């Protein structure tokens, strides 16, 4: 039943993606959609009948060396089953979202066939997903972890004749591969420290990982923190946290459909839910959490200010899902990691929606990105002009502001933020600032496209029109999510104590849960006894950045425009994303190519080749001009040199004495 | 079926022999008849070595189907095959038909052409069976015969630069090695491999010249030894040969020096440099750890420069065979098996390059990399192969590229961490050339009139591709295939490397 799960979206792509001319292309889109739909239905079982004992369903063998043994397994925990609902839902959904949203693209002529090939890079990118999230080893964990990889790449140059497109799809896979580098070097450590790869093996010896030292380059480090640091390089690049962020803003080249499957499902949560995953070692590594903490602050920040000054409609809605990944962070770090999923879940569902909301925009506007250009359009586009609203109510948060009631994201950031005020000072101020910057991104997408004189040119804004309904449908079902969610699983994931043990089934060896706590940690205790001011600080900022944008856009509209000129090299800053793409060319790929030429014509021609020819091609033939000179042809020289012989052989005989 | 491994190893050279006796005229009817026969001889090497894969018994860590005859010079005619070495001579009869079946358009001297590739398969099966210390210098060194020829009369506009340079390069290597053969044999009184495998070379050290020998005799054999399988390797920075003879070659050529005769080198060590000279071994492990790390990083950096397709896929390859070299002499379990995955591995996959380097260098009869553009509008089929072994290439999970990588590269952390995390930087830097090879020959717009016409690839362009894909995904999702062959032998040789170090 979990294989079925597991296999069946790659089996659908493979008949899908290679023999759709068998069997025309419509009966490959529905086979794909139709086989998501009934993993999705079969995911929803797993999950909500899963009595709370982790099942081991073996499939093969992987790679058998010694005492090395990695399996195709699939393990079903309270963490495969959370990831299951997420992973099947959207992507469900994304390809019920897909049947028209492609069902007549301008990208490709009508010689060009491309659904067939589109549905089968959704349904193996399911598959990549799904065989990570259920990995019984580190091993399997990697090979999902780089098929991500591989079919974003696909799906973000989808359009392999935009050079932009080509150009996005292969820094997504190269800087994904900077972070599968520290990934590597963290399986390394682990299976010669422990011996195996395997997670409930790995998290018995987790102990003495805590105390023991481990060599690595040039001195000794403790082996849990060091390990806990590799492992989270991993995580950093797959979630786009800073320093290794740049890939995802420009995965907006791909199909819009393909970004709410990236930013809500499939490629950025990996880095959480490793996270939470081996959270048996973070507990164990004081430090690895604590560089969490400020990569995951920071990145909320960062991502935060950036988004202020996007005209991008994607890209705005890009930078939010890495400010968002940076929140889940934090909670993880301060050592909360239901709540880091609790975040995580709740946030598939309305980023989903942004997501297929915005491509609803773009699709009725004639497919315009820019949003100086989207005046007016909520008369025009009823339907998503209210699950954009649901989006952003769940992402700012709007609730009642003491108690426990509103949309998904009011619920689980305030888990996130309580959780940051017991755990760091850093990451509480930084994360209620960056809820403040959040809000105005926010509220400004909402107004400068639903609201507003119809700015731009009138010719889209005029036939500008709702979306058919199987574009609407997969919008209305997630909006099910961004209302509900939250209230829904509070409880089990954040709510009471011993409402989270039993639900996730949690010194002792911290093995048999999905996640672990160590005792001394009580930050979600001191989370729920934090003071009132702390409980009320995001509904406070949230409303301060909604004021701003609200004055920024309807009353004085002039004032957006008038401030940059004010300070004009912060708006540059945050306009060039920080500078951190001109910074990487400049101290990476320059230097890179110029390297690789340097050896190449210095070093293999100059030095390396120079030298072989210089004695095959110089000496040797120069030895040869002397041999034929000496050959003079003269006689009196040929019996001279037999005479030079005869008299240095007889001084070699006389130095050698009688004897 | 007693004498399977010399029927395997002289019926291509017998059937050569004939084709040059038998065979008339030169019309394309003649021709047409030399490559049917290449096929079918190329076929019968393949199926009956399937007969020695089938009976061969990993358990037994002893030499199998052994064949022992009186020979001259007071030497013995002697092969056989165990775990580590019979896999070597599946992979060498597995691509010899798949090359046959690639020049089924060459029209230039075809006869002679078959002939070449009959005589080199025979003498490259020949490497990996034989078991006489002297009949495995035979093999070893008259492949470069044919090989020699084959770049000289069918290769590019540098091919005569190449060619000589290939087979001198190769030669000086190698005649170094031929002394210390001679010099075991007189020290052991033998040339019995088996019986070279189980003696005691002294290692005690002495002084030669200026300098002292550490590691005594076994050091003195050792390099010579080395050098002449840090060549055919090979390894940097004895590898300037390379980038010439895998370029001038033909696309045929290219296959064959690339997937087999790169694995002399490898298998050399894993035959001769570890079992026999296992304290030399142990001294040299740091200088080839990081001579192979310094090749994956500089070779990968030289691949990223290259305006030739061609030259990028052979710089490609010296950087692969640095994990080789790092596994082999990390000389644990973990690191040996890698390196004889990784030998096998790279076997299908480079030889799929540079036949994906040949399909269309046929239909444009260029190299450069600029001369291309946007090939997948018209050629869907050739994108689809070009891009699966573009991500083999780049050692993707699922591809048997990924395993024999992670494993060299594991087997290596155990020793030295400095040397892992240079290597590691592989996956970025591989990534980063061939992607973009990939991206400026296949994607983008097709706007140039040159290759507006461009054909697709041809059913039997197709057909040579499949066996390759299948080999390549079928290891990668279940490498025991190739495991557990050579799991007992890599653990016997790993066990007796260690009982000879230095106490
Ligand atoms: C990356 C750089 C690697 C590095 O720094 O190596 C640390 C090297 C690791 O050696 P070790 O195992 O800890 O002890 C070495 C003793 O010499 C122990 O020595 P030993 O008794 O084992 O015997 C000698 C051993 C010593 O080997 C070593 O470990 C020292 C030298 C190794 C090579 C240095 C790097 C070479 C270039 C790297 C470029 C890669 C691309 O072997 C060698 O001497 C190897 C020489 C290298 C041959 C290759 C040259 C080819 C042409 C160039 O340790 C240090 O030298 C101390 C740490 C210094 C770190 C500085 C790096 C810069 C910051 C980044
Ligand atoms: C390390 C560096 C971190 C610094 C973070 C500080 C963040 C505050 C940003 C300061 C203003 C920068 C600035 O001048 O940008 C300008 C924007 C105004 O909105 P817009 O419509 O996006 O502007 C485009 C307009 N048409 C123009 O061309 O100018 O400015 C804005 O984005 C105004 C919003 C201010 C923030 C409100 C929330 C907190 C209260
Ligand atoms: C192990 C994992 C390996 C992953 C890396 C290899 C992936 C190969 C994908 C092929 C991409 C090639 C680039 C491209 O633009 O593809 C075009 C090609 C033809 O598309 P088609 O639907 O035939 O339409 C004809 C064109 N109008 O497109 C195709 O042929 C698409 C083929 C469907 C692939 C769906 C994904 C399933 C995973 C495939 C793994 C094995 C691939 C082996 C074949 C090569
Ligand atoms: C071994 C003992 C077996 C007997 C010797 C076989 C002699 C072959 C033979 O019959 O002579 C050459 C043959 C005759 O051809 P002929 O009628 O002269 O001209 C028309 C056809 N070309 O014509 C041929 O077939 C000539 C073929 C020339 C070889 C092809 C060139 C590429 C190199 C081939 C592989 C390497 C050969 C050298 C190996 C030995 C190394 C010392
Ligand atoms: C005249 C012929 C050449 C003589 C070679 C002798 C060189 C030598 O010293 O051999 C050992 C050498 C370095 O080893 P070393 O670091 O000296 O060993 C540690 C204890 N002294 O060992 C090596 O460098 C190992 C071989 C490196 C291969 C390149
Ligand atoms: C963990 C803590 C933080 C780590 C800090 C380092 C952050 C990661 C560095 C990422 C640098 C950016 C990589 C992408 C470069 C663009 C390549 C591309 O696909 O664009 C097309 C780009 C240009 O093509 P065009 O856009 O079509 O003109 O392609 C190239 O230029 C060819 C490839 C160049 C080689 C890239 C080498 C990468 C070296 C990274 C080493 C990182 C070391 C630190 C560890
Ligand atoms: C390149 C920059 C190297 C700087 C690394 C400093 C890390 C530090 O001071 O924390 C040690 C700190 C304290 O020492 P411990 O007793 O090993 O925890 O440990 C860590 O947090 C180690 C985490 C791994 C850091 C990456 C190392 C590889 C580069
Ligand atoms: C490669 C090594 C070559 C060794 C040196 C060259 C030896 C050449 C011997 C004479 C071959 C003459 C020939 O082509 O006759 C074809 C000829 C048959 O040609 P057909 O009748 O046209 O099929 O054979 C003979 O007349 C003599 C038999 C072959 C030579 C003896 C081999 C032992
Ligand atoms: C053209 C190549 C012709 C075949 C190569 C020799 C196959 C040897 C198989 C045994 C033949 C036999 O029964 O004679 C036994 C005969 C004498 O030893 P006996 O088996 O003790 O009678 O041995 C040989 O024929 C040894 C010949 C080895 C030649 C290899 C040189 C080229 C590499
Ligand atoms: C440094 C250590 C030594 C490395 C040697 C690597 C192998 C040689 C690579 C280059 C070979 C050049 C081939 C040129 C081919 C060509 O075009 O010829 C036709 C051509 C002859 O005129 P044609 O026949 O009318 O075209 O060549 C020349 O004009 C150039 C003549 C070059 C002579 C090369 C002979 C010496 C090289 C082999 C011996 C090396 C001994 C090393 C001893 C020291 C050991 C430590
Ligand atoms: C599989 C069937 C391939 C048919 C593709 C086709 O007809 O495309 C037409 C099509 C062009 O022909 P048209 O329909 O006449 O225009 O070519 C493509 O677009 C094919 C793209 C994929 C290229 C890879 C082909 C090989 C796939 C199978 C790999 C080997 C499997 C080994 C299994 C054992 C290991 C598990
Ligand atoms: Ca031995």
């Amino acid at each position: 039943m979990e294989k079925f799960v597991l296999f069946a979206p790659l089996i659908a792509s493979l008949i899908a993606g290679l023999g759709w001319r068998a069997i025309g292309e419509k009966a490959a889109q529905y086979l794909t959609t139709g086989v998501l739909f009934l993993s999705c239905l079969i995911s929803w079982y797993l999950f909500l009948s899963f009595d709370g004992v982790p099942r081991h369903i073996p499939v093969l063998d992987w790679v058998v060396t010694g005492d090395f043994h990695a399996e195709w397994a699939i393990r079903l925990d309270r963490l495969t089953a959370i990831m299951l609902i997420v992973v099947t839902t959207v992507s469900a959904l994304v390809h019920m979202y897909s049947l028209g949203y492609m069902a007549h693209d301008d990208n490709w002529t009508h010689d060009e066939h491309y659904k067939a090939r589109f549905f089968a890079y959704l349904s193996f990118f399911t598959f990549a997903m799904l065989m990570l999230v259920t990995a019984d080893n580190l091993l399997q964990m990697f090979f999902g972890w780089e098929g991500v990889g591989v079919a974003s790449y696909l799906l973000i140059g989808f359009y392999y004749k935009k050079a932009s497109a080509n150009a996005a799809a292969m820094k997504a896979f190269i800087v994904n591969r900077v972070g599968d580098f520290g990934f590597l070097l963290g399986i390394f450590g682990i299976y010669w420290l422990t011996g195996s790869v395997q997670f409930d093996e790995i998290f018995r010896q987790v102990p003495q990982l805590a105390q023991t030292e481990m060599h690595f380059l040039w001195r000794d480090w403790n082996a849990a923190n060091l390990l806990g640091f590799l492992l989270f390089v991993g995580a950093m690049g797959k979630s786009a946290q800073l320093l290794l962020h740049t890939w995802l803003p420009d995965a907006m080249e791909g199909p819009t459909p393909v970004s709410a499957l990236i930013h809500a499902a499939t490629m950025v949560t990996a880095g959480v839910f490793l996270v939470c995953r081996m959270s048996p070692l973070y507990e164990f590594a004081p430090d690895a959490k604590n560089f969490i903490v400020i990569i995951g602050a920071t990145t909320a920040f960062f991502a935060a200010t950036v988004g202020l000054v996007q005209n991008d409609i994607k890209r705005v809605i890009a930078y939010s899902t890495c400010s968002q990944l940076g929140y889940m962070f934090v909670a993880a770090g301060v050592g909360v990691y239901s709540a880091a999923m609790f975040h995580l879940l709740t946030h598939a569902f309305f980023k989903a929606m942004l997501f297929l909301g915005a491509g609803s925009v773009i699709h009725a506007m004639h497919h315009e990105q820019d949003m100086r250009n989207y005046g007016g359009l909520r008369k025009k586009i009823p339907l998503t002009f209210w699950a954009m609203m649901i989006g952003t109510f769940a992402i700012t948060g709007v609730g009642i502001p003491l108690t426990h009631l509103g949309f998904a994201g009011f619920l689980s950031k305030d888990a996130i933020i309580e959780s940051a005020y017991a755990g760091s000072g850093y990451a509480f101020w930084l994360l209620v600032i960056a809820a403040c910057f959040t809000s105005f991104y926010s509220w400004r997408l909402i107004f400068l496209t639903f609201y507003g004189k119809p700015r731009g040119d009138h010719h889209a804004h005029d036939h500008a029109h709702e979306s058919p309904p199987v574009m609407t449908i997969p919008l209305g079902v997630l909006a099910i999510g961004a209302v509900f969610a939250g209230m829904v699983w509070y409880g089990p994931f954040f709510g009471d104590h011993h409402k989270v043990t039993e639900y996730f089934h949690i010194i002792a060896a911290p093995v048999g849960g999905a996640i672990y706590m160590h005792p001394d940690n009580h930050i979600m205790d001191e989370a729920h006894h934090a003071p009132a001011w702390v409980k009320v600080s995001p509904f406070v900022a949230m409303v301060l950045g909604l004021i701003t944008a609200w004055t920024f856009y309807i009353a004085n509209p002039s004032l957006p425009r008038r401030l940059a000129a004010q300070q004009p090299a912060l708006y540059r800053f945050l306009l060039n994303k920080w500078y951190f793409d001109e910074i990487y060319e400049f101290i990476f790929v320059r230097p890179a190519k110029w390297l690789g030429r340097v050896l190449w014509k210095g070093g293999d021609g100059a030095v390396i080749d120079g030298t072989i020819n210089g004695v095959a091609m110089g000496l040797i033939p120069r030895l040869t001009r002397a041999a034929v000179r000496v050959q003079s042809g003269y006689l009196f020289h040929y019996a001279f040199a037999m005479v030079l012989g005869i008299v240095g052989l007889l001084i070699w005989v006389m130095m050698r004495g009688a004897h | 079926m007693t004498n399977l491994l010399s029927i395997i190893t002289f019926l291509p050279i017998v059937a050569a022999i004939i084709m040059a006796l038998f065979l008339r005229g030169q019309d394309e009817a003649a021709a047409r008849n030399a490559k049917w026969l290449a096929l079918l001889t190329t076929t019968a090497t393949f199926v009956i070595s399937l007969f020695v894969l089938f009976r061969f018994d990993p358990a037994n860590t002893g030499f199998q189907f052994v064949e022992d005859h009186a020979w001259i010079m007071g030497l013995r005619y002697k092969m056989g095959v165990d775990g580590i070495s019979v896999l070597f001579v599946l992979l060498t009869t597995f691509m010899m038909p798949l090359t046959i079946l690639s020049t089924w358009q060459v029209q230039d001297k075809v006869k002679e052409y078959m002939i070449a590739f009959l005589v080199l398969e025979g003498l490259m099966i020949g490497v990996f069976t034989a078991l006489d210390l002297v009949l495995f210098y035979l093999f070893f060194e008259a492949g470069l015969i044919p090989m020699f020829l084959i770049i000289g009369i069918w290769g590019g506009k540098d091919r005569i630069y190449a060619s000589f340079k290939f087979f001198l390069y190769t030669f000086l290597g190698s005649v170094l090695m031929l002394v210390a053969m001679i010099a075991m044999y007189r020290m052991a009184g033998t040339t019995d491999i088996p019986t070279l495998l189980t003696f005691d070379f002294p290692s005690e050290n002495f002084r030669l010249l200026g300098m002292t020998v550490v590691g005594g005799m076994q050091m003195l054999l050792f390099l010579a030894f080395f050098a002449s399988f840090a060549v055919k390797m090979p390894m940097w920075p004895v590898h300037t040969w390379l980038p010439d003879a895998h370029v001038q070659a033909p696309t045929a050529g290219s296959v064959l020096l690339a997937a087999v005769l790169l694995k002399m080198g490898g298998y050399g060590f894993l035959r001769f440099s570890l079992p026999m000279f296992p304290v030399a071994s142990g001294v040299a492990q740091p200088y080839v750890f990081w001579l192979s790390a310094i090749a994956i990083v500089y070779t990968s950096l030289v691949a990223l420069a290259q305006s030739d397709m061609k030259k990028v896929i052979a710089y490609s390859s010296v950087a692969h065979m640095g994990y080789v070299t790092m596994g082999v002499f990390a000389a644990n379990q973990i690191g040996v098996d890698g390196a004889i995955f990784q030998m096998l591995s790279h076997g299908f996959i480079s030889g799929a390059l540079f036949l994906c380097v040949g399909v269309i260098y046929d239909r444009m009869h260029t190299r450069e990399i600029d001369a291309y553009g946007g090939l997948v509008n018209r050629m869907p089929a050739y994108a689809a192969v070009f891009m699966f072994f573009t991500m083999a290439n780049v050692g993707l999970p699922g591809t048997s590229g990924f395993v024999g990588e992670f494993l060299t590269l594991m087997g290596v952390f155990r020793v030295d961490t400095w040397v892992a995390l240079v290597a590691t930087s592989g996956v970025i830097l591989s990534a980063a050339y061939a992607l973009w090879l990939y991206r400026r020959v296949t994607l983008g717009q097709l706007i140039k009139e040159s290759l507006k016409s461009i054909t697709d690839m041809t059913p039997r362009e197709r057909w040579v591709f499949i066996p390759l894909i299948a080999m390549t995904l079928i290891l990668g999702v279940y490498p025991r295939l190739v495991t557990d062959v050579t799991g007992p032998a890599v653990a016997a040789l790993v066990q007796d490397y260690n009982q000879s170090q230095p106490a």
